[PDB]
């Protein structure tokens, strides 16, 4: 059956200038994501090297989608996990303006038409996460069956949660090229010791 | 749920209108600069070969595009933007479908078949050359047939987030047609395998990536003074 | 015979013979195509597998770009002059945010060149030192490419002690300016209408 | 043509300062966390006792650095804000300099202090990425095979603090003459003690050039490792992190 528990997925989601506030918001972050992916089913059976290796790959996307989420309230730009706000018109001052109307509209937007929920964008940074393509993995087929379990819970669950929509998890899905598009264009003591 | 005599009419076309571009590129096909070890102009033809071709296949994909419904309806700005981006995973898409497995070559145009070296001779870079025949050999284990080609090709030219789509809403109704008959063909074709439809879409996220190292290969092949003929150009440097 | 190895005359032939970031990426973009017309005529180059030149370019190109705009600006004050014939000045470069590392390029390498009065000569032979770089990944053969360094290394000192017999320290302080370059360089990292239409 | 008595003066002092430095340090080996003898690979624990282990050594080593910079003449008349700006920039340089004086060829390893050698596998365990092991272990074999000796190591550990181009430096003038005496006297000393090596020379000059990558490759290593748990320790914080 499933083998990828949406409800410790959610679980996992639920434990967690303009740039510099995004940019320190993004430290603040990425001390979660090995607190995060412990918690999503069968990580912490994979190889050491190779949950660096899906981590290093992966953390940017996974930091993007999960800011995207949260600003579905905002009404033009994000919610960072400062507690801080980024709107629009100070993003196009700054100079990351096309980069920010892009997260907007293709993410922060699309996720709001379509009111994904928690256990959905979960599942969404599963897939994120578990990338069988990343140089360097021990055993990449290992990383592919568990993205796969993750395709097969996450339409279950969409399937059962919301059977009126039977184009849903489609729908999740093709989130994920703009996800990594996205993500590609995204990228004292010593005083003391003197005296003394 | 499954598929009505439209849809089936639909693929068939799509089918028949890929099938007619390949005809027409073969009987086209005379038209290349013939393929010619630390000779540069040896390098330079076949680099002035693999231009030509790509050219040919420019072609093709706009063809084949203006045969999709409701293509031509949306404004030249639109349809230019979204060629202008689709363009290089269309490429890559027929190259994986004519990925030889056995000799891990690529063939093109019927006969013209290309492995790693090939490429490389040309003066590619490996970090091109290698994930894309990486992808190919994925790609070619899903064992995709002509309608499931077609459908994913149309599902990459209608792709609403590509840079400088005016009306994205349409653009993502005409590609809701495509995604929602690839879903009904799978599950009516493959029913005993339906994780081949999440598989399917998720090419189309590898493509991005593969087309950001295509990008990157044009800016390497310029440190050798290799640019692209004024088409090419248009599109991929631009 | 250091120079018959490396001859410093090829060398300056090989030189000889070739908002404000936007303007700079173009001009960067132009001089582009020179990268291989200037290292073909480089002494030995030529000799190496296509596949090492190719490396050997894509590794060093931009380094390779500093250096030139660099000793091209020796006359204009405080600002660089591109291959396009613009001048970029300090103040607008600050003014566009790379302030930073423009500096670094004024004092570091335009000023120093200036003071010292580095010659197009001395010029091309750091830069073939900066192109025979032996460190770079996918090398079919990087002793080969060291053996071509060392012998600019050579060259060049030959070179400094005789037009400059009274600058002792003259081909430490040329190459006391390549970490500098260095590290600069790793700071800086109709037709389709026709066809639908017809 | 030889060494002035004032050059060799100078280096007499800055081989005694560097071995003085290295004993200063010494009455705090095992004063570090321990190196784990835990038998599982997976164990992100024993793991996590590797990267604390390096990074108590590693600020054994800053300590040393800025005893050794304090030692020359010069750098204590340079304003404070100079001295820092200084040494913050140039520790990873002398710690990869320092790398490629104890590596031993033979096992492929490092010796931080008698009975204390380790391997690329080592690192790895530690949790640190192939693309900063292989670099610096390549770095310091290649180091190895120019047999350079403690007088050159620390004319060349000197040359690398005294860098005129690191980022905040007021003093950019004096800190340059600072250098130029360094260099001078390095080039005398190889061309007297290596005098059928000429070479050599430029070849040490180079390998300035390569340890501005490896730091560049270091810094990249910082970022990846807050990926993980590991988090700096506060004085290689704010030395390296940012
Ligand atoms: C290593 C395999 C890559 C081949 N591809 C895709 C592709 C190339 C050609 Cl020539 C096609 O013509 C039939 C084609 O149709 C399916 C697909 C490829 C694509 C683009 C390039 C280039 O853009 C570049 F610059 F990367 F070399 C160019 F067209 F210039 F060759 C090279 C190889
Ligand atoms: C793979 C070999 C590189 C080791 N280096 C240089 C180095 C390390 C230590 Cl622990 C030293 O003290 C004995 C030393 O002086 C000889 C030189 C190295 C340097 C820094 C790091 C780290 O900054 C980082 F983050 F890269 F891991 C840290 F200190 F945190 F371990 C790691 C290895
Ligand atoms: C989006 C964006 C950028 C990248 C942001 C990244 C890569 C991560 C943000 C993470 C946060 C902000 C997580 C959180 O707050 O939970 C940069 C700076 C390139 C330019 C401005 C737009
Ligand atoms: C220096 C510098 C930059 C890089 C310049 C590069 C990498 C090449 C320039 C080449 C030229 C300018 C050649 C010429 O004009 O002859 C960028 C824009 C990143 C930031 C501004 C400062």
């Amino acid at each position: 059956n499933e083998d990828m528990p949406v409800e410790r997925i959610l679980e996992a989601e639920l434990a967690v200038d303009p740039v510099t506030n995004i940019c320190q918001a993004a430290d603040k972050q990425l001390f979660t994501l090995v607190e995060w992916a412990k918690r999503i089913p069968h990580f912490s059976e994979l190889p050491l090297d190779d949950q660096v290796i899906l981590l290093r790959a992966g953390w940017n996307e996974l930091l993007i989608a999960s800011f995207s989420h949260r600003s579905i309230a905002v009404k033009d730009g994000i919610l960072l996990a400062t507690g801080l706000h980024v709107h629009r018109n100070s993003a196009h001052s700054a100079g990351v303006g096309a980069i920010f109307d892009r997260v907007l509209t293709e993410l922060v937007s699309k996720m709001r038409d379509m009111q994904m929920d928690k256990t959905e964008l979960g599942c969404l940074r599963a897939i994120v996460l578990f990338n069988p393509d990343s140089k360097g993995l021990s055993n990449p087929a290992e990383v592919e069956a568990l993205r796969e379990k993750v395709y097969a819970s996450l339409e279950a669950y969409c399937k059962h949660k919301y059977p009126e929509q039977p184009g849903r998890f489609a729908k999740l899905l093709l989130r994920l090229p703009a996800l990594r598009s996205i993500g590609l264009k995204c990228l004292t003591f010593l005083m003391e010791m003197l005296e003394a | 749920p499954q598929l009505s005599p439209e849809q089936l009419g639909m693929i068939e076309k799509l089918v028949a209108a890929q099938q007619q571009c390949n005809r027409r590129s073969f009987s086209d096909r005379l038209r290349v600069t013939p393929w010619p070890p630390q000779s540069r102009e040896a390098r330079q033809q076949r680099f002035a070969h693999f231009t030509e071709l790509a050219i040919v296949s420019v072609q093709e994909i706009v063809d084949f595009a203006k045969q999709l419904p409701g293509f031509l309806q949306l404004s030249r700005e639109d349809q230019i933007a979204l060629l202008k981006t689709s363009a290089i995973e269309v490429m890559l898409l027929e190259t994986s479908r004519r990925y030889n497995p056995g000799s891990e070559s690529i063939t093109f145009l019927k006969d013209f078949s290309y492995n790693r070296e090939d490429f490389a001779k040309a003066g590619l870079q490996v970090e091109f050359i290698n994930p894309i025949f990486e992808f190919s050999r994925a790609m070619n284990e899903l064992q995709l047939n002509d309608a499931e080609f077609a459908l994913l090709i149309a599902i990459s030219i209608f792709s609403a987030d590509r840079p400088n789509v005016q009306d994205q809403l349409q653009v993502e109704r005409l590609q809701h047609t495509y995604v929602e008959a690839l879903h009904a063909y799978v599950s009516i074709n493959h029913p005993h395998d339906p994780l081949m439809f999440p598989r399917m879409l998720m090419k189309l996220v590898s493509l991005r990536t593969l087309s950001s190292v295509h990008s990157e290969q044009v800016f390497a092949l310029r440190l050798q003074d290799k640019k692209l003929p004024p088409l090419l150009s248009e599109i991929w440097d631009v």
